[PDB]
């Protein structure tokens, strides 16, 4: 039974989204109990015909950066994923806007967490298409990221994609002007965007026009190598972007700080 | 000016 296994509590998050607060009576374990409409599920995966999100869910849902897949039920309209629930939490939208830009050492920290979390999701064969701050989990106490949301994700393939189906200020050039991508450079462009929203309070482009436009104006104080970075994450021709390991290779990203150091020093 | 969340799709 579903009402028998989780006490169900309120609404999470912040619009048309059913995500709702629950505990796991076998241990009082804290879950996020998500709710998908059958009439509106994108892609569709098999095992057992279940929507794509729960294939996904289930190949990355071993190392703690991705959001764990605990078990999912089928309903006459639609699906139910019991999802492992981090607390206490705060999105990392919400933590952007009400601290504004972040100092280097803290998105130093947190950008490197994504990238170890997107990196996990791409050995798993899974690609999300949906990074963006607000897919992003930030666990107060251990300093530590989870990517959620693996609603418009995708098998990962080496061949083009033509349709998206995530954030459209978050997609790459050549989707705007083609309708087509490679998986890892259109991650890349999209950790571009996140990194300049973590430095600088806000993402850089609204418009299409800004999107392709390929001119990167910084609003904050950033250091040269960030900067550096970051425009090479946006680059406009996708295979100028660098790769993973080109990222964590940047002088920019030496000298992390642990998930520990980074709570105690910017969280607690 | 105005930070705003972005939906998908
Ligand atoms: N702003 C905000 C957004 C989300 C959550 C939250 C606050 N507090 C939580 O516990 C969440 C849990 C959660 C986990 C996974 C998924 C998903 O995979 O779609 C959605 C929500």
């Amino acid at each position: 039974p579903l009402e028998s296994q989780y006490q169900v509590g309120p609404l999470l998050g912040s619009g048309f989204g059913s995500v709702y607060s629950g505990i796991r009576v076998s241990d009082n374990l804290p879950v996020a109990i998500k709710h998908v409409e059958k009439d509106r599920i994108s892609d569709w995966g098999e095992l057992t015909r279940v929507p794509m999100e729960v294939v996904l869910l289930k190949k990355v849902s071993s190392f703690s950066g991705v959001i764990r897949l605990l078990d999912w039920f089928e309903r006459p309209d639609s699906f139910v994923l019991i999802l492992e629930r981090p607390e206490p939490v705060q999105d990392l939208f919400d933590f952007i806007t009400e601290r504004g830009a972040l100092q280097e050492e803290l998105a130093r920290s947190f950008f490197w967490q994504v990238l170890e979390a997107v990196r996990h999701c791409h050995n798993c064969g899974v690609l999300h298409r949906d990074i963006k701050d607000e897919n992003i989990l930030i666990d107060l106490n251990r300093g530590e990221l989870k990517l959620i949301d693996f609603g418009s994700g995708a098998l990962l393939k080496d061949t083009v994609y033509t349709d998206f189906d995530g954030t459209r200020v978050y997609s790459p050039p050549e989707w705007i002007r083609y309708h087509r991508y490679h998986g890892r450079s259109a991650a890349v462009w999209s950790l571009g965007i996140l990194l300049y929203d973590m430095v600088c309070g806000d993402i850089p482009f609204e418009h299409d026009e800004e999107i392709i436009g390929g001119q990167v104006f910084f609003r904050q104080r950033v250091s040269s190598e960030c900067q550096h970075l970051i425009r090479w994450c946006l680059a406009l021709r996708p295979s100028d972007r660098p790769t993973f390991e080109e990222i964590q290779n940047h002088p920019w990203m030496q000298d992390v700080l642990l998930p520990q150091e980074t709570a105690e020093i910017h969280l607690h | 000016r105005k930070r705003r969340r972005h939906p998908s799709g």
